[PDB]
């Protein structure tokens, strides 16, 4: 139901129903494609809502739960790229490209990160 | 009875390209102020 | 000293035996070896119906039947006999846990995944949560530290470094004098500012469990291996040292003829690029302990730079004579092949040594260099990457990627790799200059100068600064600062006087442009003076300088 309301670009009831789903399933389903999926979708909804703060933490906890995933790394790099933390997102992009071969959108994001790094002159 | 993987979606191409374009806007305008 | 050294002897006798008892070979070997350098207390909580399982578990582990140990201890409620099963269960997974891309280079054959440790971490968490006595208060004992240590290393496998530090420091508080525990703590830093932050944590927040330890050891500063912790951290990365020299001296007075200290002390000289003193320090170790082979690859690495091939060949013969399948032996032999310009065969022996530990010292990087001379430029960059993943603190690994990408047309990737290595070792003169050279492609001329000027200050000797002065003028030429070009280009002309008039090609270009520039400024007499200053070089510059000399005389 949350993915439904995310597709229609409502971005509100989707978040509400997904938070209800996770709070129902806080105790159980520690692993096995349920907590990861629900938390990733809530973080994805928050990125669409521009509330990047809680999104960084939720993506981080998903990442520490399971490391081998290109999508989570790509989205975390996207989140960091939304702010100015290029030093901490390029490593994520490189590891994401390491995990999965092509990742065309990730390649574009990494390239733009290179032009950003080239432009900037931090000490 | 078995459940498959539930539907999850990742960053699309349209939104990521829009963010790329925006990044070029704020990496294009600021050096005009510097210059 | 007095009773301090005596109190060490008794407690070190412990850390030598229980660590060796519960199958921790690495930690016990250092401690037992420390008895010899230093100038039967038995006890455990076990029952007769459970004591047999330890004998059953220990002797099968020694016979290397790893997997059978897990089955035979399926239901054990002992606080720390559970550790041996999970430790054996962990290594049983690890041996078949080879990443596909690293494996291709690891062998060259060119031909359930990780959920086990996910269960292992959950098994440890469930046991500790349901265990009778937690880590808090004066409870817990030697065995509980091993569980937290085993828990911590598993967390590091999933790149959970932030929680890994908490687990390891928790384990060290319960039981100290465990060397293998501190080695895993080293790889958790991968940064410089956190070391002092962790140093602050040890000095103020951290506390020892005096119940298990002996007298004068609960205190952090009377402890002897906390000095060992400080020695190790400040040699992997220099940074800013605190009491490094003073504490080193005290540990040298104690532990006479301790080979590990001398090897570490000598290794400091190599890190300081003092090769002549390093060999003398290395040589004394060889005489004292000919059959010690650890960190002998550093000895081969120093000899490689001096290119004393005759001595190195005999070094390879001596090491290979007594053992032929240890990682440092194949590494030394492989390093020998680099001296014979047989870079194509040196891969095989680095390949063999890598399979021995697959977590070595900087042997991945030395593997990468031999591909560069072959011009593969694609195996090396992937090979360089693996060294980054294992030890992200290696300067040579990061530098290898940047140097290799410099040859590649896309120089954009070289900036990031050089930047990380720049933070790791800012003291190097080459890296700042190489970063600036690649950064000039970026078109942001301002930041290169800040990089370029720091390269000059860090380059020490002024003679080598002549080449980089000319690089400064060219970048300033891209801007409306031709006057700034002349003043630095004037500086490299002055260095020629300091370098006894080497009149190299770099100053040849410097001299002709200044004469041309002064002619454009109308200073014919001044430009005529540098006109005869180019008395050497290629034919074109001699003819061009003469036309300038001829032109100046016409105008006077």
């Amino acid at each position: 139901m949350g993915v439904m309301y995310f597709k229609k670009n409502e971005f509100v009831k989707a978040k509400k129903y997904l938070k209800k789903a996770l709070e129902v399933v806080k105790d159980l389903d520690p692993s096995s494609r349920t907590t990861i999926s629900i938390q990733l979708n809530l973080g994805h909804t928050y990125r669409k809502l521009n509330e990047n703060e809680i999104a960084i933490k939720c993506f981080r906890c998903v990442l520490e739960k399971n490391d081998k995933n290109s999508e989570i790394h790509c989205s975390l790099g996207y989140l960091y790229l939304k702010t100015k933390k290029l030093q901490k997102a390029i490593d994520h992009l490189h590891k994401s490209l390491y995990l999965k071969p092509n990742n065309s959108s990730a390649t574009a994001l990494l390239k733009n990160a290179l032009e950003l790094n080239v432009t900037l002159s931090l000490d | 009875m078995i459940r498959r993987a539930p539907t999850t979606l990742q960053l699309s191409h349209d939104d990521v390209t829009s963010l790329i374009d925006d990044l070029n806007e704020q990496k294009l305008k600021q050096q005009l102020n510097i210059e | 000293q007095d009773k301090i050294i005596h109190d060490i002897r008794i407690q070190l006798r412990k850390a030598a035996t229980e660590l060796s008892r519960w199958k921790l070979y690495g930690s016990s070997k250092w401690a037992a070896e420390a008895l010899a350098g230093l100038a039967p207390q038995n006890g455990f909580g076990l029952s007769e119906t459970e004591y047999d399982l330890y004998l059953l578990g220990s002797t099968l582990f020694d016979a290397k039947e790893f997997d059978r140990c897990v089955f035979f201890l399926k239901d054990v409620t002992n606080p720390y006999l559970k550790f041996l099963k999970l430790y054996s269960k962990f290594l049983s997974w690890d041996k078949k846990s080879q990443e596909s891309m690293e494996n291709i280079l690891t062998t060259g054959k060119f031909t359930e995944s990780q959920s086990n440790i996910s269960s292992i971490l959950k098994e440890i968490n469930t046991f500790l949560e349901s265990y009778e006595i937690k880590i808090d208060d004066d409870e817990a004992d030697l065995g509980l530290a091993l569980l937290y240590y085993l828990r911590g290393v598993i967390l590091k496998q999933e790149k959970n470094i932030s929680k890994a530090m908490s687990s390891f420091l928790k384990s060290l508080s319960c039981y100290s004098f465990n060397w293998s525990c501190w080695l895993e703590l080293m790889d958790c830093l991968q940064k410089v500012d956190d070391a002092l932050l962790l140093n602050n944590y040890l000095y103020q927040n951290f506390q020892f469990k005096f119940s298990e330890n002996l007298g004068s050891q609960r205190t952090i500063e009377f402890n002897i291996m906390i000095k060992f912790f400080k020695l190790k951290v400040f040699e992997e990365l220099n940074g800013q040292l605190e009491d490094y020299f003073e504490d080193l001296e005290f540990l040298l007075q104690v532990f006479p003829n301790f080979t590990f200290l001398k090897a570490y002390n000598a290794t400091i000289s190599y890190n300081n690029l003092d090769y002549v003193t390093a060999e003398s320090r290395f040589d004394d170790i060889v005489k004292q302990d000919p059959y010690r082979l650890n960190d002998l690859e550093t000895y081969s690495n120093i000899l490689y730079v001096m290119q004393k091939n005759s001595k190195l060949a005999y070094l390879a013969q001596f090491v290979s004579q007594i053992d032929r399948f240890r990682p440092e032996t194949c590494c030394i032999i492989a390093n020998y092949y680099s001296a014979r310009q047989e870079h194509e065969k040196s891969i095989m022996y680095f390949r063999r040594a890598l399979t021995l530990d697959k977590k070595t010292t900087n042997a991945w990087t030395l593997m990468g260099h031999e591909f560069v001379e072959l011009s593969n430029s694609h195996a090396a960059i992937e090979c360089y990457r693996r060294a980054v993943d294992i030890c992200p603190r290696d300067f040579k690994a990061w530098f290898g990627l940047g140097q290799a990408y410099a040859l590649l047309d896309m120089h954009l990737y070289s900036l990031y790799y050089f930047q990380k290595a720049c933070t790791l070792k800012p003291w190097d003169r080459r890296i700042w200059q190489v970063l600036g050279e690649c950064y000039s492609k970026t078109g942001n001329k301002v930041e290169a100068i800040k990089c370029y000027k720091r390269s000059i200050k860090a380059s020490q000797t002024v003679d080598q600064n002549t080449s980089i002065y000319y690089r400064l003028a060219q970048l300033y030429e891209e801007l409306e600062d031709l006057q700034e070009c002349k003043k630095f280009m004037m500086k490299c002309v002055d260095v020629e006087e300091l370098l006894e008039g080497i009149v190299t090609d770099e100053t040849v270009k410097a001299r002709l442009w200044l004469a041309i520039f002064e002619i454009k400024a109308g200073n014919y007499q001044l430009a005529y003076d540098y006109a005869m200053g180019v008395s050497s070089g290629t034919s074109q510059e001699i003819e061009e300088a003469r036309m300038l000399a001829r032109e100046c005389r016409r105008h006077m």
